[PDB]
C-alpha cells in the first residue's frame, strides 16, 4: 500500500549451498535484482 | 627428503580420503604403481591417523570407506606381491590408536 | 597460445569490490591488541628487511581471544581492507560438510589458492566446532 507496491521476493530457500560462493554469487544477483526497480523489499520467509 | 636422492613422494593425512566410493583406493594402487615405475623411492605418510586408527563394527555407525581405503595400502605395502625398493615412513601422534595391522 | 591463468570460480579471496568499510580508526582504543596483531601481520610483509637482520621468522600464525563480541571479527576486518596482499575469509562451520572427505578437500583448495595468489592471509573466524580436543573417537 506504500509507495513500494513490490512486494513478493517468494520467500528466500534458494541461497542455500554448500560453500559461501554461490551464496555471495545468489545475494548480489539478487540485489542488483532489487536495484532494478523503485524501493524493493524482499520476503524472507519459509525458512524451516 | 633434502638428503636422499631417491624420490620423495609425500601423501597427507587427509588425502587420500575421496567421497566416491573406490575413489579412495585407485588412488593408493597408483601411487605405489608410480614408485614401482620410479625406482627407490620413499614415502612420508605424514599425520596418518586420518586412514588408520582401529576397524570400527560396520553398519550404519561408523566409518567404512576409511576402512577400505586403510585395508588397500596395508595389502600393497605386505600382500601377495613383495615390493621391491620402496621404504614408507610413517609419523603420526598417539600410536595406541592406531590399528593392530599398520 | 597461453592464456591468463583462470579457473576462479569459488574465489572466496576479496581481491577488491567486496572490501570491508573500516580503517583503523573505527576501532576503540584496543591498543596492545592493535600493536600486537600489527606486529604480527602487517609488519611483517612491508618491513621485511626488518626482520631478517636480526634473524627471527617473523610468527606465521596469530589467535584470537575473547568474551562474546569484543571486536575480534571488527579487527580482523580492518587488517583485512589495510593491507596489500590477499585475503580470504572462511568461518569455521563452512567446513563440517555432508559428504565425506569434502571437508578436508576445502582446507586444501584454501590453502592452495592462499599460496597460488602470492602473499596471503587467510582468516578462520569462529574456529571453535573443530578445534576441541582428542576424544579418541570409537564412533
Ligand atoms: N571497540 C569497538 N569499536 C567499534 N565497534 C565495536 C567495538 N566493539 C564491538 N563493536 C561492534 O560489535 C561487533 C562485535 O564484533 P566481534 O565481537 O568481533 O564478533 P565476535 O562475536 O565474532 O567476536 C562488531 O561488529 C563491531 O561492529
Amino acid at each position: 500500500s506504500q509507495l513500494d507496491c513490490n512486494f513478493l521476493k517468494v520467500v528466500s530457500s534458494s541461497i542455500v549451498d554448500k560453500y559461501i560462493g554461490e551464496s555471495a554469487r545468489l545475494i548480489r544477483e539478487m540485489f542488483n535484482y532489487a536495484r532494478d526497480h523503485q524501493p524493493c523489499i524482499i520476503f524472507m520467509d519459509e525458512i524451516d | 627428503a633434502h638428503h636422499t636422492d631417491c624420490t620423495f613422494i609425500r601423501v597427507s593425512g587427509s588425502e587420500l580420503v575421496q567421497k566416491f566410493i573406490g575413489e579412495g583406493a585407485r588412488m593408493v594402487r597408483e601411487l605405489f604403481v608410480m614408485a614401482r615405475e620410479h625406482a627407490p623411492s620413499i614415502i612420508f605418510m605424514d599425520e596418518i591417523d586420518s586412514i588408520g586408527s582401529s576397524r570400527l563394527e560396520g553398519g550404519s555407525g561408523g566409518d567404512s570407506e576409511v576402512q577400505r581405503t586403510m585395508l588397500e595400502l596395508l595389502n600393497q605395502l605386505d600382500g601377495f606381491e613383495a615390493t621391491k625398493n620402496i621404504k614408507v615412513i610413517m609419523a603420526t601422534n598417539r600410536i595406541d590408536i592406531l590399528d593392530s595391522a599398520l | 597460445d597461453v592464456l591468463p591463468p583462470e579457473a576462479d570460480s569459488s574465489i572466496m579471496m576479496l581481491t577488491s569490490d567486496q572490501k570491508p568499510d573500516v580503517m583503523y580508526a573505527d576501532i576503540g582504543g584496543m591498543d596492545i591488541q592493535k600493536q600486537e596483531v600489527r606486529e604480527a601481520v602487517e609488519l611483517p610483509l612491508t618491513h621485511f628487511e626488518l626482520y631478517k637482520q636480526i634473524g627471527i621468522d617473523p610468527p606465521r600464525g596469530v589467535l584470537m581471544y575473547g568474551p562474546p563480541g569484543c571486536g575480534k571479527t571488527m579487527l580482523a576486518k580492518a587488517v583485512a581492507h589495510h593491507t596489500t596482499a590477499a585475503f580470504i575469509r572462511v568461518v569455521g562451520s563452512e567446513f563440517v560438510q555432508k559428504y565425506l572427505g569434502e571437508g578436508p578437500r576445502m582446507v586444501r583448495d584454501v590453502f592452495r589458492l592462499a599460496k597460488e595468489n602470492a602473499p596471503a592471509i587467510i582468516f578462520i573466524d569462529e574456529i571453535d566446532a573443530i578445534a576441541t580436543k582428542r576424544f579418541d573417537a570409537q564412533t
